Order: structure tokens, then C-alpha cells, then sequence
């Protein structure tokens, strides 16, 4: 979209003058966003338009926008290495890659498990997942490892496959930006 | 160079049947005095051991000890494309990834050959604490089969009590509670009929049925099962593969806290 | 107390089955007489009664009737537990809402015990008017059976048409029409061949088919269905459950009227 | 008007499964000489071509030539009503707007008639060439269906090598690579359980597993299969009805990608 690109970048262009915003922005803060207008004209909108989106753990086989390229993924590399897009990396959360995996997808994962009812509704599969998590008696049948949840973490990152997520600081300080933009 | 000639290719083909769905992938632990395979199922709750001994395979040449990381559902399919009365000629190559199976039709007109991919698993050497059981019992298959089969309909978790009367078996549920229990065979000198019941001590746990059912689609192999169990033990059901080996699981007691929470 | 011993188990599981899909709940209505039943489906369509005279239980006694309303469905998936040939031993305590099933083994070497938790339905009683009819036809049940199903596949809509000299199955759909007609056998040997039909008026009529194919679920109690329809009267189908009782089956006509429409 | 009589109803009744899942609709050209069918299938791939002499009917006559568009799904239907030792008594009248079926009993006591409803179809003739094959075989019919059914496990593509001692039916699939080789036997008295090759050219050449999965649909029909291939020729299955006629599958081969660049 030409609005998304034209608006926040005006916006941005329009609080630079004002010695207040600055008087009420950290050092900090200030380099993050001079970072962000020296990223690529091009690689702006990957972070203009998720930014204006829900905040999930989603994958890029769902993406589909094309206007700036079909294999944009070197862009997402360098959005990564800026510290914007966080990539799979750190996933070692339970809870989310189950939101991030699909409902056919957590039947399967069922199926090759041995849980009760293998046949529900979306939650509940997740929550009977998660029951899988008091555990640490039975997988000490033999060594200890009690790593029951990197085992099912493991399996849904493979039936999974990539995701990405914004980091929380400059979502927070660009919310603070155009909240003080706003002021209503 | 692994190769083995085995005359009853349906033993095979029930064996696979039995860890078809229970396990997906194991390591073939293959040594010169037999086959061994021990590994667990995904929910990491049960331990299946199998002892194929040597002498039952009529040809054995184990040159090395090997290890083979094999798809189980892949191995079934192509067992199942194999007749009950063929001649089964397992023979494996060196670092090949190649497991050649060869059926050799009792008829000697058919000649059937097939190779499957090895993947690359990992050992996690299980150790077996060797330990005595107070209450021991032999009992037809079918009936097991059958007992664990129907008990499913009305609970979910069954508590066995060994008594010196007879085993009873119990289920709660919300359809209502239901015991099944056995006597002591006496007279009866034919082994497929005999409910004998070693007692030690009277003994009472608790296990989940979703597991006892996966278990005895082994029964084929064998007409007689026999159950060893005591206190804070896993179960341990047997099954006697003919004189070539024996197929034991292992079961651990559900938690007594676990429907308390 | 109420205390029933069959040894004929067998009539009960098929008894259970036959009740599954039209009934959900029944109130069992028992006497000195025997265990009664009368309970409308489900559907509000169809009326089913059920007798069981006393003599015919090998043990009976009840000293005060009851009425006990059953879940039906639970029934079954109990029944379907007790094995082809155990002896039933139905058994209530006093005011307690809990039926007590005991299936024994023919070699008095398993017992099975089981228990149910009643629930409290309403009696409604439902007038039966006994008048004649107008054909009345004495016919194999297999034959039905297979008339019934097979009559499924082209349309929804029976035309049966008594006549002199047999029956008239008719039926018809968009797939076309099929008149099965059956003729009349009356020197047979056998009881269980001949299609012996009585009639004072000819009668045409249409019912249908989905409770029908329902309606046949009880072939394996006899081999003898006394189907019997009248004119502006319910039909009425009743197999004879050997020295034991009788299952009769209700259903009204449908209206022509309807078909224009 | 045209009338068949047909002591044999389960050999029409054998002919339609196999064609019901692989063609819709087809016209039956009727002649004096018998009952004919060639109709090119659904996906514009493969051929079916159905003869029937008249002289195996016990009762035939057809004074003018008729070709009937019938529904192969819906008539299909009404047969699997009727019983597999019917006397099936097709006729058609020369006013060509519906079919009957006379459907009957061994024991004459009940009869069946069902009326199908015919269609206007495009008579869309192919004139297939007669011509020798290089690579032929007469196998049992039983064989070859296992055959087709343990290679669709592998992979989607069989390939045909007429070889010195028989075939080398060959799949390649992702999961393995499946090679079965039949060894020719002649000196079997039993021409049922026997293999004849006669060789003049060696060719080989594939199809797809899916077709050949439907072509045995075929198998209670005979139980030896002849099966006829050339250079560039498409695959010629038949299966010989009894002394009734016959029935030829037609298949060409794929054209072999040049997936070695």
C-alpha cells in the first residue's frame, strides 16, 4: 500500500519537530529510530504493515504480499539482524508454537500421541496438551531427561515449520510515537 | 554381512503388527546371538522389549554388530505385501542403507524382492531393573483380549487386585462400575485354559486402558499371556513367541494423585 | 426384591439391540405377571410394545411392581459385554435405583458383575385398542428383511397391496420403480417357508421406509414375522420371542395427501 | 422388441462392479450376433470394449439393431438387489423408453421387476486396430491382482520387462524400489495355475498403478488373464467370460520423459 508507506513516515517526519517529543524520548529510543529510517526504502513495509496488524507468532507461508517481492526473505534477514523481526530463534515457548500450529495440524500431532480423545475442539487439544506437562515421574523411567516439552516443541517446530514475531521494545516505543501523535 | 533366513515369514508379520501403531521408530539392535529391539512410544509411558533369539532363524551370519534406524509404519507396509506361508529372507549389507527384503513364495514360481531407505535414529541404551513380582499370573490370550476390551466401554481406568481367589478386574465410570473376575483353574490340563495365580501378596493398582488395548494386538502370536506385578512396579505383560524369544511390555502404574488432580 | 434368572441370554442381548436406535429411554413396567414394556419412539411416530410373561424366566419373583427408567443406549454397551450364551441374571433391591447385571460363564469359570444407575422417568400409559384386520400374513422374517432393505434404494414410499394370491411390495423413485410380488406357498413342510395370508378386504397402503429398515432390526428373535395391517389402522409387526413373549410393532399409514403435495 | 433370458445372473452381475467405478455411461449396440459395449472411459485415457455372443444366452432374439444409453451407476444399483442364482430375463421393447428387469428365484416362488429409465446418448465409435504384440502372457487372474495391489504401496508406476523367465513387474517409489519377478512354469497340468510367455521381441515400458488398480476389479469374472504388449502399443488386458464372450482393457503407456538430462 502507497498509504501505509506515505502516513507513517510522515507521521514520524511531522513529530521530528517538536523539542518536547525529543525532551520526552531517551537517547536510546532516538538511535532505534534513526535506525529505522536508515533500513532500506523497500524493506520499510514489512515492518510497516505487521506493525499495524495482531501481535502472534505466525509463519511466512501464510504472508502473502507480493507488491515488494515473492522472496523478499534477504529483507527479512536484514530486519532480523537490525533486531526488528524476531525469526523461529528463541521459540522455546509451549504455549505459543500451540497457538501457532494449525487444528488439522495439533489432530495429527495427536494421533501420533496417545492422549484421551484425540478429537475435539482447538483449545482443548492445547490445554490437554499442556496437561501433558506434569509429567518429570514417567519420562525418569530411564534417564531423567525431562525434556517432554521439548520433545512435543521439537515435533511442532517440524510440523510447524518457520515463524517470526516483532520484538516488544520498538513496538512499544513507536506506539508511544503515534499515541503522541494522536492525542485524543 | 547380515543374513537371515527365516522359514515363517507370518511370525515376522504379526510382530509388526503389534508395534505398527504403538511405535513409529526404533533402532534394530542386531547382534550374533539374535535380534533384541527395546525402545518407548511417544507419550515416553511404556517399554516394549523383544528377544528374537538365533536358533529359531533356520539361516544366522551376524559378521558385526549392527544398528538400523527403521520407519516401523514403512516396515509394515511392505510386510503386509508378503503372504502368511512365505519364506522370509531378511539380508542387510554393511553401511548400505538397504534392507533387502526377499519373499520367496512357498509355491517357487513367485519371486518377490523389495528394498527399503535406513534413517538415523538415536540409542538411549533403556536399563531394565531386573526385580521380583509378588502376584504372578498366566491366562489365555483371548480372554485378556477380551477382558480389556470390554471394560473400555465402561471406564477408563481399571484397578486389578490380585487376590488368592482369583484376579477381578474393576472399572468406574459414569455409565456405572462393573468387576470381572476369574477362578483357578483345576482340572483342566489343557494350556490354553489354565488361569493359574501365583500369590505373594495381595497387590492393587491402576492403569490406563488406551494402553492395555494397544498391547494385545500381539495376541495372535501366542495363546497364552502371563502378568507379573507388586507394589510401585510397572506391569509387565509376556507373551512366548513359540522357542524363538518372547515379546514383554511394560507398564507403568498410573499415579495415585493423578485423578485426585 | 426383584430377581430374574434367563438362562437363554442370547434373547436378551438381541432383544437390547433391536430397542438401540428407535428408543432412547423406556420405563420397565414389572409384575407377578412378567416384565412389560411400552414406550412411544423417540421420533413421535411409532409405538413399540414389549411383554415378557413369568413363567418363561427359568427364576422369577418380584413382590412389588416397579418402574424403572432405563437409558437404553447405556443398556446395550453393557449387554454387548455378557458373552452369546452367559445366564443373566437381571436383579433390583427394594427402592434402590441401581440394576444389578450378572453374566456367568457357561464352565462357571468367569463372572461377570455389573451395575447401573436408573433415573427417574414419567409413566405414561398409552391405550391399545385390540380389534381384527383386515390381511394378516404369516411370512419368513429373512424374506422381509431383504425385501425392506432392498426396496431402500429406489424410493421412501411401500405400497403394500394384499390381494388373493400373495403380496405386492411396490415401490417407486426417481430412479425408476420396483413391484416385488411374492406368491402364495401353502404346501411346505416346513412352518418356517410358507407364506400362509389371510384376508377379508383388500387393503392398500404406504409407510415409511427409514423406520422400517429400523423396523426389521429384530430379524434374529424369530424367523416368522405375523405383520398385519387394517384399514385407517396402525400396522402392526410382532415376532414371536420363542416360549418367552412377544415384540410387537406399531406404526401408522402415512397419508396419501401428503404424496401431492 | 428385444427379450434376453439368462440363467447365469451372476455373471452380469460380476460385469458391472468392474465397470461401475471407471465409466459412467455407455450405449449397449444390440445385434443378432449379441450384446456389444465399447465406450472410451471418463478421463479420456483408457478404453473398455464388451462383447457378448448370443449363442451362451439360453433365450435371445432382437429383430433390429438398438443401442441403449443407460446410467452404468444406477443400474448398477438395482442388481446388487438382486440375488447371485437369479434367472435374469432382460428385455426392451422396440418403443425404446425404459428397461425391464425380470429378476427371478431358483425355486419360482418369488419374483422381482424393476423398470429402468433409458438415455440419448452420442454414439461415438472407435475403430481399434487388430494387430500382433511382441511380449504376451497368460497368468492366473488372482495373481496379478495381488500383484497391482502390493506395488500401489510403493510407487505410481509399474514397469513391464518381458524377460527369458517371465516378467519383472518394478516399482519405484520414494519410500523403496519393489522388483517381482514371476518364474514361467508350463509343466503344471493345471492350466489355471500355470504362466505362459511367448517371446519375440524383448520390450518394456510403464503405466500408472492407479488404472491397473481398477483394471482387476475384473477378478471373480475368470481366473486367467492374458495380457499383450508392443513398442509404442497400448497395454491389452482381457478377461475371458466363461463361454459367454469376452473383456479387453486398453491402457497406453506414458511417454517416457527424458528425465535423464
Amino acid at each position: 500500500h502507497p498509504y501505509y508507506l506515505r502516513s507513517f513516515l510522515v507521521v514520524l517526519k511531522t513529530v521530528l519537530e517538536n523539542e518536547d517529543d525529543m525532551l520526552l524520548f531517551d537517547e536510546q529510543e532516538k538511535g532505534i529510530v534513526t535506525k529505522f529510517y536508515q533500513l532500506s526504502a523497500t524493506g520499510q513495509k514489512l515492518y510497516v504493515r505487521l506493525f499495524q496488524r495482531k501481535l502472534s507468532w505466525i509463519k511466512m507461508t501464510k504472508l502473502e504480499y507480493e507488491e515488494i517481492a515473492l522472496d523478499l526473505t534477504p529483507v527479512i534477514e536484514e530486519l532480523t539482524n537490525a533486531g526488528f523481526l524476531q525469526t523461529e530463534s528463541e521459540l522455546q515457548e509451549l504455549s505459543e508454537v500451540l497457538e501457532l500450529l494449525s487444528a488439522p495440524e495439533l489432530k495429527s500431532l495427536a494421533k501420533t500421541f496417545h492422549l484421551v480423545n484425540p478429537n475435539g475442539q482447538k483449545q482443548q487439544l492445547v490445554d490437554a496438551f499442556l496437561k501433558l506437562a506434569k509429567q518429570h515421574s514417567v519420562c525418569t523411567w530411564g534417564k531423567n531427561k525431562p525434556g517432554i516439552g521439548a520433545v512435543i516443541l521439537k515435533r511442532a517446530k517440524a510440523l510447524a515449520g518457520q515463524s517470526v514475531r516483532i520484538c516488544k521494545g520498538p513496538r512499544a516505543v513507536f506506539s508511544r510515537i503515534l499515541l503522541l501523535f494522536s492525542l485524543t | 554381512m547380515f543374513e537371515a533366513r527365516l522359514v515363517q515369514g507370518s511370525i515376522l508379520k504379526k510382530v509388526l503388527e503389534a508395534l505398527k501403531d504403538l511405535i513409529n521408530e526404533a533402532c534394530w539392535d542386531i547382534s550374533s546371538s539374535g535380534v533384541n529391539l527395546q525402545s518407548m512410544d511417544s507419550s515416553h509411558v511404556s517399554l516394549v522389549q523383544l528377544t528374537l533369539r538365533s536358533e529359531g532363524f533356520d539361516t544366522y551370519r551376524c559378521d558385526r554388530n549392527l544398528a538400523m534406524g527403521v520407519n516401523l509404519t514403512s516396515m509394515s507396509k511392505i510386510l503386509k505385501c508378503a503372504g502368511n506361508e512365505d519364506i522370509i529372507t531378511l539380508r542387510a549389507e554393511d553401511n548400505a542403507d538397504t534392507l533387502a527384503l526377499v519373499f520367496e513364495a512357498p509355491n517357487q514360481e513367485k519371486v518377490s524382492d523389495y528394498e527399503m531407505k535406513l534413517m538415523d535414529l538415536d540409542v538411549e541404551q533403556l536399563g531394565i531393573p531386573e526385580q521380583e513380582y509378588s502376584c504372578v499370573v498366566k491366562m489365555p490370550s483371548g480372554e485378556f483380549a477380551r477382558i480389556c476390551r470390554d471394560l473400555s466401554h465402561i471406564g477408563d481406568a481399571v484397578v486389578i487386585s490380585c487376590a488368592k481367589d482369583g484376579v477381578k478386574f474393576s472399572a468406574s465410570g459414569e455409565l456405572g462400575n462393573g468387576n470381572i473376575k476369574l477362578s483357578q483353574t483345576s482340572n483342566v490340563d489343557k494350556e490354553e485354559e489354565a488361569v493359574t495365580i501365583e500369590m505373594n501378596e495381595p497387590v492393587q493398582l491402576t492403569f490406563a486402558l488406551r494402553y492395555l488395548n494397544f498391547f494385545t494386538k500381539a495376541t495372535p502370536l501366542s495363546s497364552t499371556v502371563t502378568l507379573s506385578m507388586s507394589a510401585d512396579v510397572p506391569l509387565v505383560v509376556e507373551y512366548k513367541i513359540a522357542d524363538m524369544g518372547h515379546l514383554k511390555y511394560y507398564l507403568a502404574p498410573k499415579i495415585e494423585d493423578e485423578e485426585g488432580s
